């Protein structure tokens, strides 16, 4: 029952996961799991040049599989049968891929948006709280699904901020609006 | 080697994977066996595609392949019989009985593959061959450790002039020869088989003066490459291990092309200058270098070619003319005029020509009759439109010799009583030169011109002038 | 990065926790996509190579191409009855037809069942659809006539039996006619004596339509050349894996005659469209191609059929199946790639013109680019004698007739050349689709050769040659009789055709 | 069953649909797309699997939301047929384009249908006439008969069109049926009129011509299957009635053109030089719809458009092999102020290569081949040198063939613009008589001008009476 499935290639394989462990449960566990054993192998210098950088044989990658099942507690058989494709399918490189698109459909499902104030600059956790005060108030999220939005620090913008989510954006920065001044100056 | 697990993956025409196991693994241009109930099938490798997973040309055919059926490894190329027990019978590409005398009379094996003599073995000079026939002994500079090139269209006569050839030089040669048939029909097959069982070329009990190696054009494309390949090193092995000479023939090379053509757009790449092969280059001089005249040996290639609708200027037939030294170019027209063989002397190149070359009696006398010929075809359309009557006494007179000499290239042979019916005639490299040289002069310039209607020598000139005469 | 659609993350999750290998995706496989009258399933781990898959929809397929993707299977039906979620079961028996001779006077398609409702095929045998080409031991030189309505075709290009010769030209160039005059001829020795003079043709008709044939059988029930002949078709608007199939299975039928020491003819009409069908079927099977988009092993189909046609040796009966393939060049297009392969595989030619249609030469006939690469003497040995100066005036001829298209003159002596193959020229004509035996092929051919037609003027040869049969008729039947049978001409028989050509050498 | 599911992709204009159900319906079924201007019908194509078709679209493919909801209707797209459709004009999903109220009707088919077998369909050759000379020499056409027209459009090929519905279906007593593939609008309006005019409509009721058009300003997958709903109205006069019909199309080239360009978009790779790989299928089941039955027989004509006048494109090649007449059309021909269009060196027939239509017939089209073709192969000393350089002989030929030449150039009856000239018009043994004179050198003697642009033996002698004063 795919609450929002992407259609772009692993986005895909995430929408695959998703069904399998929704109707047997355990996402939360799965996926807690699984981002805490892909934090570990990263960081293991073993797997950060080989799992982080896919170089191995298909009979090497099983026994990379069987490695894994000691470093964490698999916690849901779906997401050891997604171990099975990857090996299968030769790489180990596009694993992380297919796990960050299923936490967002899993995060979804229960139902809670993640979103984004990028700005220049940090503002005020007041400043923060009314825009999140504002868009569950404004007729754009109907009170049903819960709100994250993340300040975030990009250096592209040169003042002023744009609030994105859902492909609503609501745009007030100031970047544009200079270059758009300067070239009309140069008119 | 010891045995090696592979399973089938895919039967698409030809072209078949396989799934080997790491560290475990087959390398390029092996040989795999593959138990079936079709024999024993054979995979040539030819890719490897990554992962533990090659992909393959078929050597026998693929009719009942079931998919993940056990394949064996070699441990190396196909290893076909090469001996002087190999004279007479009729090999196929994996090596394999089709002339069901039991299996084929070996001292030794050796791969089909192997690497093209080396500079410092060549010994390489060019020596005066001969062949037997006038036009060819005189106007077309054939030698002996040259590479002769019979250029033709289709069905101009082609499988004649072959006939004739293995006729005279095998008989008369110290040596044998053998015989490569790449892509030719089983009409073919049988017709070659039995005119050589007539002329005594091929006898059941003792040796033979000739090899037979018949591959059929129904067989998978992959296997019609390793036909040509097969004949080569039976060739190879006369003129190294036994030290004998050998005259290699084979029939049409262009057979050869077309049989790359078609595994290499399967093998995923593109046939790109007009739908043949990019690997042309190196697997055309592979073959080349093999067929040389070492310190070890000679063997002397005389090449089939056919040139699709006589056009010399699509990219196969032409890097071919550059690679064949002593080249001769086959006309449908010379045919029909019932001018015997199909040759036309105006279209003979060797790459270098002088004096020293051919020698000075010889380039003089071969100079001498091409421009009276090449005259002749200059003035044939000025003469259709303007007439032979507005040129002059002498333009008339370098015309009615063109004619005269012409007609001097017609011999009709023995093998072709089945073809136009008329008795056999045969002339040496001595009676050619001599001869000719007496019509330049205008000692035979008031002798018909159907009075060297289907002769030899000279004599023959004089006999048929009387029976017009009477 | 992406991978194969068997590999997909949804279809191989369940396969771990339900069933996977053996029996689903080993004797069975689950469909996966379908359309353009073509699918690819999922499975079949195990199959025969070249085997035929029957779909759960009453629709069934063979496999020629196998992926551990997505295997891909032509449906010989349509796609509005093929689902995805079918179930596809294995045959387990390669694509196979009934033989006999009860597919006598019956028209089948390429599945070997009547369309014509004649009902039932009393068949004597099953054969394969695809069988390798007869090798060295099994072959014997050819050396036996066939009978042809034209009689410049039969005599300077030897029609035997184990061969392949090519009728090439365009359309409505009377392409279907050079074969119908053949077929027409062989009523006589199929109501005669000596089995071994006994052709049951076989037709093979590829990418023509239903309304076309029909019309054509008609014709040849007409003539008493259907009661003892096989007709085999694929018409256009059925699938490209049946219009491929047919030329093959027809092979079967008349491999059979072959084998019982019997003799049969096979005409391969379109060669051309079968490349065509073929194309398609590559292409959406996705096989990168060789140029003009006909795919690489076009060249390995064409030369595998044309060679299940030749000559066998006497353990076999001396039996023989024999070819005449049939091309539609585009325009006369002989450097195209298709017609280039057909080329090589065939040792003469039955080359058609073009102008020469146009020109009253109905169905048109042209010698001088017919091309003979093996040595005759499967033709008929007195037809081949009579018409021995038959080369040498019509070749002579074309070059003195262009000359004289120029405004410039010649000797009397060409003049007479130029003369006799005008007389000559007018001979071969005869108006498609009527018979012309071998027994008054040798009159006038003599009298063509010995000046007979040179007495007469340029119109008078068709009064000529009704007095002269007629002649023949009264006199020297005799004459007509020992020239079919024995097929040799002596003084004493060449003395007496003289006498008969000289009695009516005016008008 | 309805089955709902969402517009995933507007691929150009082939359409892709995502349901968001576990069913499917099968190929060559309807959906409707429900969009606030109307709806959509589109007819699906592929299955490429997980739930996801590719659907073919009959109708214009702007405005579409993709997330927007879409339904199964099941099954092919209904036409409008019976005794009522007459003297309507149809689009391609039922609808008139020249209104009226809607077409009444009883019975409503799929325009996706089963062609009649081999036990059913049969050639025939029953001699029509045709009051065009051209035609009569050198392809005589017949009922049963398969025509095919060739070389370029709007070079004269409307008018031909016309001259033949003008003396044949007005003497056809069965229905006749028009139906041009992706035809020019306004030539449509034109004929509409002249029809209606010339009472052969008579308001939406009972008729001897009903019209099919298509609109070639629509999108790519409704100008293939304008060609689909045509078909299917003629399957049903000649099939389950069993009466007689008649069919002239205008181009069928669209339908093949149309092929190629959505070929791209299903996921098949085009063959080369832009056709279609799946050409030779498509083409023989079109022409098997309509060809000759026994409950019916049905004579066609048929009209290709070629981008360049030559057959060696394969779209007219495969077309060429499913007639029994031909009778090439070519521009040069139509530059030159040759009407008819025809080519004379390029016209044959398969029941005149043989004398089914008779041996002075025979005799008469042999001739004739026999001098132009003579014409045309000297034709290169003849621009360069002059006549008195060649043979008496050769320029006597050459003399009778240009008189021939002129001779065929006869005025269209339906034409009085397209030639100037209002016409004149033969019969089949008329045409016969005056070419077997002319070839026996009666009326070579009198003006080349005499010839052009006339009819009858009759004609001729009378402009050549004026020419002299």
């Amino acid at each position: 029952p795919p609450p929002v499935r992407l259609f772009g290639v692993e986005g895909t394989y995430a929408t695959a996961l998703y069904q399998a462990a929704a109707k047997n449960s355990s996402i939360d566990a799965a996926f807690q799991s699984l981002q805490k054993v892909e934090s570990t192998v990263k960081k293991n210098p073993k797997l950060g040049h080989l799992l982080l950088n896919p170089a191995l044989s298909l009979k090497d990658r099983n026994s990379v599989i069987d490695a894994i099942v000691e470093t964490h507690k698999n916690l849901d058989g779906y997401v050891v049968n997604l171990l099975k494709v990857l090996s299968e399918n030769n790489r180990l490189g596009c694993f992380e891929k297919i796990a960050s698109d299923f936490g967002v459909l899993n995060d979804a499902h229960n139902g809670l948006l993640k979103g984004t104030v990028t700005s220049a600059e940090p503002l005020d956790p007041k400043s923060f709280k009314r825009i999140e005060k504002a868009l569950s108030a404004s007729k754009l999220v109907g009170q049903g699904k819960s709100l994250k939005l993340e300040n975030v620090v990009k250096p592209e913008i040169k003042g002023g901020l744009i609030v994105e989510l859902g492909d609503k954006t609501v745009d007030l920065s100031i970047s544009t609006k200079i270059q758009k001044l300067n070239k009309v100056l140069e008119d | 080697s010891t045995p090696i697990t592979g399973k089938v993956t895919a039967v698409i025409g030809a072209i078949v994977d396989v799934h080997f196991e790491q560290s475990e693994l087959p390398a390029i241009l092996n040989a795999l066996e593959i138990k079936t109930p079709q024999g024993k099938l054979v995979l040539e490798v030819a890719q490897h595609l990554g992962e533990n997973t090659v992909r393959t040309i078929a050597m026998d055919g693929t009719e009942g392949l079931v998919r993940g059926e056990k394949v064996l490894d070699t441990g190396g190329p196909i290893s076909v019989p090469v001996g002087r027990e190999t004279l007479g019978r009729i090999i196929n590409v994996i090596g394999e009985p089709i002339d069901e005398r039991g299996p084929i009379k070996s001292k030794l094996r050796k791969p089909i593959h192997a690497d093209p003599p080396s500079f410092a073995e060549q010994s390489t000079s060019a020596e005066i061959l001969e062949t037997g026939i006038k036009v060819v002994d005189l106007l077309a500079p054939y030698a002996r450790g040259g590479k002769i090139g019979l250029f033709g269209g289709a069905g101009v006569g082609k499988t004649v002039f072959i006939q004739e050839l293995i006729n005279n030089i095998a008989k008369a040669h110290g040596g044998f020869s053998v015989f490569t048939g790449v892509g030719e029909r089983t009409r073919e097959g049988n017709d070659l088989y039995r005119e050589m069982k007539e002329t005594g070329v091929i006898n059941l009990e003792g040796e033979s003066k000739v090899a037979l190696v018949f591959g059929q054009m129904n067989e998978p494309p992959g296997a019609r490459a390793r036909v040509a390949l097969t004949g080569l090193t039976i060739a190879e092995y006369f003129r190294d291990e036994e030290g004998q000479d050998v005259l290699l023939f084979i029939d049409n090379i262009f057979r050869f092309t077309q049989a790359g053509s078609e595994v290499s757009a399967l093998l995923g790449r593109i046939p790109s200058a007009v739908g043949y092969q990019p690997t042309l280059a190196t697997d055309m001089g592979l073959l080349q270098e093999r067929i040389t005249t070492t310190k070890k040996g000679s063997v002397t290639s005389v090449q089939a070619v056919y040139v699709p609708a006589d056009d010399l200027t699509d990219p196969a037939p032409a890097t071919t003319f550059a690679h064949l030294d002593a080249t001769t170019v086959l006309s449908r027209g010379i045919s029909e005029l019932g001018i015997y063989p199909a040759v036309d002397p105006l279209d003979s190149k060797s790459r270098l020509l002088d004096a020293a070359v051919v020698g000075q009696e010889h380039y003089d006398v071969a100079s001498k009759v091409q421009e009276t010929l090449q005259t002749y075809k200059s003035l044939q359309d000025i003469i259709a439109i303007l007439g032979m009557d507005e040129l002059s006494e002498q333009d008339k007179l370098t015309v009615e010799r063109a004619r005269k000499i012409q007609r001097f290239l017609s011999q009709p042979f023995a093998v072709a009583e089945v073809f136009t019916g008329i008795p056999g005639k045969l002339v040496r490299l001595k009676d050619t030169v001599a001869s000719f040289k007496a019509v330049l002069e205008g000692k035979y310039d008031n002798i018909p011109e159907h009075a060297f209607y289907m002769v030899g020598g000279i004599e023959d000139v004089v006999a048929k002038a009387e029976k017009l005469a009477a | 990065t992406k991978a194969q659609p068997t590999e997909v993350s949804s279809i191989l999750e369940e396969r771990i926790k339900g069933v996977s290998d053996e029996a689903n995706l080993n004797e069975t496989g689950r469909v996966l996509a379908v359309g353009d009258g073509i699918a690819r399933v999922f499975g079949l781990n195990n199959i025969q190579a070249e085997e035929l898959v029957e779909f759960s929809s009453g629709v069934k397929g063979m496999a020629l191409n196998l992926e551990p993707g997505q295997v891909g299977i032509v449906l010989f039906g349509s796609d509005r009855l093929v689902k995805e979620g079918e179930l596809v079961k294995r045959t387990g028996n390669i694509v196979d037809v009934p033989v006999g001779p009860g597919l006598l006077g019956r028209v089948v398609d390429a599945l070997g069942n009547p369309i014509d409702g004649k009902g039932p095929i009393d068949a004597a045998g099953r054969s394969r659809a695809q069988v390798k080409a007869p090798g060295i031991l099994p072959r014997r030189s050819v050396h036996e006539p066939v009978q042809t309505g034209l009689k410049a075709v039969d005599a300077l290009v030897p029609i035997g039996r184990g061969q392949r010769e090519l009728i090439i030209g365009d359309r409505q160039t009377g392409k279907t006619a050079v074969a119908l005059d053949t077929i027409l001829n062989q009523k006589r020795w199929n109501n005669g004596s000596d089995e071994s003079k006994k052709l049951y043709c076989v037709y093979v008709a590829v990418g023509q339509k239903r309304s076309t044939v029909a019309q054509l059988v008609q014709t040849l029930e007409q003539h008493d050349a259907m009661k003892y002949s096989i007709i085999v078709a694929a018409t256009a608007s059925e699938a490209a894996p049946l219009q491929y199939l047919a030329p093959f299975t027809a092979a079967s039928i008349g491999e059979w005659f072959r084998d019982n020491g019997k003799h049969a003819l096979i005409v391969y009409d379109d060669l051309s469209k079968q490349a065509v069908a073929y194309r398609q079927l590559s292409l959406l099977l996705r096989r990168p191609p060789g140029r003009e988009a006909y795919p690489g092993d076009v060249f390995y189909l064409h030369s595998r059929l044309l060679e299940r046609a030749a000559k066998l040796s006497e353990k076999e009966g001396s039996g023989s199946l024999t070819a005449l393939p049939v091309i539609e060049t585009q325009g006369g297009d002989v450097s195209a790639y298709i017609p280039t392969n057909v080329i090589s595989i065939t040792d003469g030619q039955i080359f058609l013109e073009a102008e020469l249609f146009y020109k009253g030469i109905r169905p048109a006939i042209n010698v001088g680019l017919s091309v003979s690469r093996v040595g005759s003497a499967a033709q008929v040995k007195a037809l081949k004698q009579v018409a021995g100066s038959l080369k040498l005036f019509l070749a002579q001829y074309r070059e003195v007739a262009a000359f004289a298209q120029f405004g410039s003159d010649l000797d009397a002596s060409t003049k007479q050349t130029l003369v006799r193959g005008e007389r000559l020229t007018q001979l071969l004509k005869q108006n498609q689709y009527s018979p012309l035996a071998t027994e008054e092929q040798v009159p006038l051919i003599y009298a063509g050769v010995n000046g007979h037609l040179d007495g007469i003027e340029l119109s008078r040869i068709g009064e000529f040659e009704s007095s002269f049969l007629s002649y023949l008729k009264s006199n020297h039947n005799e004459l007509l009789t020992e020239i079919r049978e024995k097929g040799e001409l002596s003084k004493e028989l060449l003395a007496s055709l003289k006498s008969a050509t000289e009695s009516f050498v005016a008008t």
